[PDB]
């Protein structure tokens, strides 16, 4: 969003993070997310103490 | 002279710029060519002699 605003030519020097978050962008929407993908067991290691 | 009373609303999108030009700085170029002889001021890219 910051890169798009800078390309538009608006100055972001004094705006707060919240203000840049809700700045008008027109039609476009920018989002990002974080996930972690589980997996089934493939390798098993064991240590046995007699 | 006096005309009929008028109410006019104008919408214009004056936001079409990037890397705005400075007030100072004038460059003069002299060239050798067969066409477009004479002075041809160039304010921006869109107005270039063809």
């Amino acid at each position: 969003q910051k890169s798009y605003l800078k390309s538009k030519g608006v100055d972001l020097s004094y705006m707060t993070l919240q203000e840049i978050k809700e700045a008008n962008t027109g039609s476009k929407v920018f989002l990002k997310a974080k996930i972690k993908v589980l997996d089934a067991m493939e390798d098993i290691d064991l240590s046995i103490e007699i | 002279a006096i005309g009929l009373p008028s109410i006019n609303i104008s919408f214009k999108e004056l936001a079409t710029t990037v890397k705005e030009r400075s007030a100072r700085g004038i460059i003069a170029m002299v060239l050798k060519d067969a066409k477009a002889l004479g002075l041809n001021e160039i304010h921006e890219k869109e107005d270039i002699p063809v």
